[PDB]
């Protein structure tokens, strides 16, 4: 009937491809073929239907030597299996005996550049450097405390059996190999007559070897003591750089992904990505917005637009009159878009330039509370670790460097605030700029070096805000929008304001229509304020 | 509450020369058991000497071949076995060293001495940290492991106990262990892994068991640049219904310390309290327990890594800085006791544990 | 790149005192003949050469072997067969190959500087862009998939030709004991049957009666 | 000139796709194979004096599967295999104990090898129709002689050996 036509119909539209709707009627055809059972029917279906509930409850209306696993397989019936002799019952019963697998790599494979710092394969290196010294050196003295213990007993019974005395392969220690490879380390190709003459009168040659060892470990003992002082001043240059994987990468990335075209890309990816799934005609309401952000004080605002003030008012392009508009407009107006001066809601209608200027404005907000998060967890973890270590019983309970005091850790952020304001002056080289905001704010600090390109671009946006005619006719009409108070007002007053609010989108429509329109919404909650922005 | 404990140390476990470049490095164990001596805490721990494993206790599970062969290997006499060698995968990646069947015999025999005193049931808890090496099989040398030393523990605790459960938290799959007991209901095998492209390229998510162990050897494969808390919200569920629905009656980790932050060969970011999060989790349960050692190449997180998961054994905290030992000079330059985390991106979103551990929750469901 | 290797291994020294194969066109273990630039495998001469057999000095080719002789020298079948015979002593042990006619038979990626290409194609279980996640191309379809919208999903890249999990074969491929040439000639009976719509759709109202006639 | 080679497609796929080997001594040896095959044909025609020939080729078969193995038959994972049947029974027959799916490729390689070989017309006449009818008896019980369920697999350690 016209219900399957119809059906069929939504399922080609649905599906947005010929080739799908081809293998969707290839499974049909083969349960046709009654090859396939209407559990197993469904269990096919059920990977093109998965996600339309439904078109799924409508269809299942409307029908009313061996391998397991990946790597485990068999071993052949007529296999000689090694023959056991401490097999018991439990090694019978429980072992396997049918199934093997292969490893498919090799460890300490192709992973030296793989996903790893260039200061990190410097501190392995070091660490190699010092373990050899370790073993060998231990050893020595290993073998020097065994042949000490041997002598001290040697040295206990009447000398008339001394030369009876023996010393086996063990050297008289626990190990067999451990006392004789000191000894070829030490005496290279002439090691074994001496080993033999150990062995044979120990009597006469346990003191020689004892002199000469010890003259080596206190040899290399200096050596040691010498080569752990170069050995710093190393661990010191690389430790926190290696903890850091992404600066390298960030930097880049960052002030490539900071880019006009890539602020515009990225909300017309979402544009054709929800038209898409419009036109397949899914259950998604015409009305959710496209890009969400979120600013969770006010007082980081403050400071991010102290701080461009600071930059704008050093700069020689811009004259004083324009100073003045900069001023005004960031200390006035975008507090005023904020309601800086629940379930209130501001409506924006902007061009490209004011969505460029005011997405880079939250992410420098996003940055800078990520700052205010971590600065504030330091103190907190390192009040509690000297809470939790004053009281410390250590075993009852059956040099190095000087950590900051508190005050120092609650100073940081406005340092920070000092440096970054520095950076901007360029008086501070950005290197030990780097090396500082490192060495305050640990892994976190990855987010904040390419502060300074940032700002300087948001000072960009604005000299271009003020220039441009688009913007301040947009900014009038915003103006006299609110004071109609049909642009932005109560979440309940929405029904009341549609119509005029319709208006204004019309209004906006007929100022810019030879470029892209955005809306914008900022609807306050809790304290926090959520951007939502959308294309048109 | 507090209950009594034994650890086992051959003093010699330190002094064996894997080679020039070996990633294993059985130096670790000695800055271990330095670290705990001046810590203080061998007043509250009894500490033992593991006698050498008879080759008849190896060949209780390894071929007679192997061990005969084992023993007989010398690097001077390379050439009087090259064809045994290419047969039993010993060279690069396995090779050939001074007393190798020496160390082999104290890493097997500490753990089966624990063994033998857990089924005694003379302690719930014994710490051997030489042991653990898991990629060793039937008859060959593989993932830096030789003699497999956790299923011989395992073979000498079933005599008493009826179900016991593995754990595995190195960064590799214990493909070893597994498959010694991929077809039997006594014994399950649960790692924890990261998957592909990685050694030893097996433990997907549906090698989930075969014949009468159908369904008992669970695994989780993970990608890189999984971290604390995530490893966390992952663990105590799983090992919560694990051990709910099992109900085993002995417990065996392997501590494999590779899965830090900065390994050599590792991609994971765990801290130490994050890995021993997860010691403390198991023993809650409160079973007989024993705890081995494994993987671990970064040497200073190694010795810090389990040196504090033995002093929460205990049951003792000890300060964040690390007290003077005769290889301070390695935990430089902050020389303190914890580990901070990389930075890097974790691929491990948060739908893809949900999904994974959904599936894992259902196939565990089957369990009668 | 000061080292400190080299110095500490001094240090410690102890005293003691004063590219592809020829024939089968691959890598490993080559030995190079001395007259032509042509490499062997140890298992690829006639008879095989064993670790212990190569001579002291340089090594020939079997070709170049065949040339300096030749130089240095300047209805019954049993004819047939001594003629193959001879051939088959002649030819160098290469491989054996299968005819050709049996074995044989970008854009959804971010720009070089790094963007959303223009126009998008999304992952089907969620109609979302290449900027969440990198996107996985069906080679059978034009489907792209998710790391992880898949069920079980993905850990990890699969380098070889993936199979999408909207395609049918999956239940072909659910057997474990039947032989691979079977399975290729189902896949291959809907690799080409395309264009049976009236066929299909009268066989589901067919089979949609709840009476059977 | 084959005929129902898919069987090769399979061969190939166990032996290098799916890493699963084969069995040494499997069962019925090629020249016992192609003893069966002079046996059967014989009581074919009633008076078939060309026996004469018929044995030759058979023997020819055996002849030519006894050198040319090794050199170009087998795949790069059979190199191990080759060196232990050479290494384990050298003076045992080295045309024997080899199955016969290894017989198929011999003939998939002499249909191109043939053309260095220049034989005259009734002759190649000859050995193209005794190759067609031996492999149309091939086709007729495949299904009974070859068998894919037991082809064993290589552990790791086969791995080290082939490559
Ligand atoms: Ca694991
Ligand atoms: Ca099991
Ligand atoms: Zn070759
Ligand atoms: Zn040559
Ligand atoms: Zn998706
Ligand atoms: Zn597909």
């Amino acid at each position: 009937t016209l219900q399957e036509f119809s059906f069929f119909d939504k399922v080609r539209r649905v599906l947005k491809s010929q080739e799908v709707y081809e293998n969707f009627l290839r499974c049909i055809a083969l349960f046709n073929q009654e090859l396939v059972s209407g559990s197993e029917l469904l269990q096919l279906v059920s990977p093109f239907l998965g996600k339309f509930p439904e078109l799924f409850a409508q269809f299942k209306s409307f029908l009313g030597c061996k391998r397991i696993g990946s790597s485990y397989r068999a071993l052949p019936k007529t296999y000689q299996q090694p023959k056991c002799s401490g097999r018991t019952a439990i090694c019978k019963e429980v072992l396997n005996d049918t199934w093997v697998s292969f490893p498919s790599w090799s460890e300490d494979s192709t992973f030296v550049s793989s996903k790893k710092t260039p200061y990190e394969e410097q501190l392995h290196r070091c660490e190699d450097e010092r373990f050899e010294l370790d073993v060998v050196l231990e050893t020595n003295l290993a073998t020097i405390r065994v042949l000490e213990s041997v002598q001290k007993k040697l040295s206990r019974m009447a000398p008339e059996d001394q030369e009876k005395f023996r010393l086996d392969d063990s050297l008289g220690g626990t190990s067999e190999v451990i006392q004789r490879r000191a000894i070829y380390r030490i005496y290279g190709d002439k090691a074994p007559e001496i080993i033999e003459s150990l062995k044979k009168n120990p009597v006469t040659a346990v003191p020689v070897v004892l002199k000469r060892l010890k003259a080596k470990e206190e040899e290399w003992r200096e050596a040691q003591q010498g080569f752990n002082k170069i050995w710093r001043e190393q661990y010191e240059k690389a430790y926190l750089k290696s903890l850091d994987h992404q600066a390298v990468n960030f930097k880049q990335n960052d002030t490539k992904a900071l880019r006009s075209k890539s602020l515009l890309n990225e909300i017309e990816s979402v544009y054709d990505e929800h038209q898409e799934q419009h036109s397949e005609g899914r259950s998604a309401p015409s009305s959710e917005p496209h890009l969400i952000f979120v600013y969770e004080d006010r007082q980081i605002l403050e400071d991010a637009a102290a701080l461009i003030s600071y930059y704008v008012k050093r700069q020689p392009a811009i004259q004083k009159e324009d100073q003045g508009t900069i001023h005004q407009l960031l200390h006035q107006f975008v507090p005023s878009l904020f309601f800086s001066q629940d379930d209130v809601y501001s409506l924006f209608f902007a061009n490209n330039n004011w969505y460029f200027f005011l997405r880079l404005h939250q992410t420098l907000c996003s940055r800078l509370l990520k700052i205010y998060r971590q600065a504030q967890k330091q103190l907190l973890e390192y009040r509690t670790e000297k809470e939790r270590e004053k009281l410390l019983c250590e075993g009852r309970r059956e040099l190095r460097l000087k950590q900051p005091s508190e005050v120092e850790l609650e100073e940081y952020y406005p340092a920070f605030l000092d440096m970054v304001r520095s950076l901007l002056e360029g008086s501070i080289d950005p290197t030990q700029y780097e090396d500082t905001l490192r060495e305050m704010f640990t892994i976190h600090a990855y987010v904040g070096f390419t502060m300074d390109k940032l700002v300087q671009n948001i000072a960009r946006q604005l000299h271009h805000l003020v220039s441009d005619d688009v913007c301040l006719k947009v900014v009038e009409l915003y103006l006299n929008e609110k004071k109609r108070g049909a642009a932005g007002g109560n979440l309940s007053s929405r029904c009341v304001r549609a119509a005029r609010e319709t208006s204004y989108q019309w209004k906006a429509e007929r100022c810019m229509a030879d470029e892209n329109c955005f809306k914008v919404m900022f609807l306050q909650r809790k304290g926090q304020v959520i951007m939502t922005i959308e294309l048109l | 509450g507090k209950k009594k404990v034994c650890y086992y140390y051959d003093g010699d476990i330190g002094n064996y020369y894997y080679g020039q470049g070996h990633p294993m490095k059985p130096h670790r164990i000695r800055m271990t058991h330095n670290l705990l001596l001046n810590y203080g805490l061998y007043r509250k721990m009894e500490i033992y000497r593991p006698h050498k494993a008879t080759a008849e206790e190896m060949t209780k599970y390894h071929s007679d071949e192997y061990i005969k062969f084992l023993r007989s290997i010398r690097p001077d006499n390379m050439s009087e076995y090259s064809k045994q060698m290419q047969r039993f995968n010993v060279g690069e990646d396995c090779p050939v060293f001074d007393g190798l069947f020496e160390f082999c015999q104290l890493s097997t025999g500490g753990s089966v001495a624990g063994a033998v005193k857990l089924n005694r049931q003379q302690t719930d808890m014994a710490v051997n940290w030489a042991g653990g090496l898991h990629h060793a099989k039937k008859s060959e040398a593989s993932g830096f492991c030789y003699v497999n030393d956790i299923v011989l523990a395992i073979l000498e605790l079933l005599k008493y106990h009826q179900r016991v459960l593995y754990i595995d938290i190195d960064i590799h799959h214990g493909d070893g262990v597994e498959e010694a007991f991929y077809t039997t209901d006594r014994v399950m095998t649960v790692s924890f892994h990261k998957y592909g492209e990685y050694f030893p390229g097996t433990g997907d998510l549906r090698d989930i068991g075969a014949g009468k162990g159908k369904y008992y050897a669970v695994n989780f494969p993970m990608r890189d640049g999984i971290d604390d808390e995530s490893y966390g919200q992952i663990f105590k569920p799983i090992i919560s219904k694990v051990m709910e629905m099992y109900q085993p009656s002995a417990v065996v980790l392997q501590c494999g310390a590779d899965s830090l932050s900065g390994d050599r060969l590792g991609c994971f970011n765990l801290t130490v309290k994050g890995h021993a999060k997860c010691v403390e989790v198991v023993k809650t349960f409160n079973l007989p327990l024993l705890m081995l050692g494994g993987g671990g190449y970064t040497i200073r997180n190694v010795a810090r890594c389990w040196t504090y998961e033995t002093a929460v054994a205990l049951d003792c905290e000890i300060p964040n800085e690390l007290p003077y030992n005769d290889y301070f000079e390695y935990f430089g330059p902050d020389f303190k006791l914890h580990i901070s985390p990389s930075n890097m991106t974790n691929q491990n979103t948060p739908e893809y544990m949900e999904k994974i551990k959904q599936r894992l929750f259902e196939n565990l469901r089957m369990l009668p | 790149s000061g080292g400190l290797m080299e110095q500490i291994q001094a240090l410690l020294a102890p005293p003691k005192t004063d590219d592809s194969c020829d024939s089968c066109k691959e890598g490993g273990d080559l030995l190079c003949c001395d007259h032509c630039p042509a490499a062997f495998h140890l298992q690829c001469c006639n008879p095989p050469l064993s670790e212990e057999m190569l001579p002291p000095g340089e090594w020939m080719c079997h070709r170049c072997t065949v040339r300096r002789k030749k130089r240095e020298q300047k209805p019954q079948l049993r004819r047939p067969f001594e003629l193959l015979i001879a051939a088959a002593m002649e030819r160098n042990p290469t491989q054996f190959q299968l005819p050709n006619e049996l074995t044989c038979t970008t854009q959804h990626e971010l720009d070089h500087n790094g963007l959303v290409p223009l126009p998008v194609k999304v992952c089907f279980t969620c109609n979302r862009s290449c900027r969440v996640a990198p996107l996985i191309q069906c080679d059978y379809c034009p489907l792209l998939f998710h790391m992880d919208c898949l069920e079980p999903p993905l850990t990890a890249m699969p380098l070889g030709r993936w199979m999408c999990p909207n395609h049918i074969e999956h239940v072909v491929l659910n057997q474990k004991n039947m032989t691979l040439s079977n399975r290729c000639q189902v896949f291959d009976r809907f690799q080409d049957t395309v264009s049976q719509h009236v066929v299909k759709v009268d066989f589901l109202n067919r089979i949609h009666k709840k009476h059977p006639p | 000139p084959e005929e129902l080679k898919p069987w090769l497609v399979d061969d190939w796929d166990l032996i290098t796709r799916q890493k699963q080997l084969f069995y040494l001594p499997a069962k019925k040896n090629v020249d016992s194979i192609l003893e069966d095959y002079a046996n059967y044909k014989k009581s074919r025609g009633n008076t078939d004096n060309k026996e004469y020939a018929v044995n030759e080729v058979v023997a020819g078969i055996k002849e030519y599967f006894n050198v040319m193995l090794g050199t170009q038959l087998l795949y790069k994972f059979e190199r191990p295999q080759y060196a232990e049947i050479l290494a384990d029974h050298p003076d045992a027959p080295m045309s024997q104990v080899y199955g016969a799916p290894h017989l198929l490729r011999l003939f998939v390689r002499i249909g191109a090898m043939l053309a260095y070989t220049p034989l005259d017309e009734k002759s190649l006449a000859l050995l193209l129709n005794y190759l067609h009818d031996f492999l149309k008896y091939l086709a007729k019980n495949s299904a009974t002689l070859f068998s894919a369920s037991d082809y064993e697999v290589a552990p790791p350690e086969y791995h080290r050996k082939a490559v």
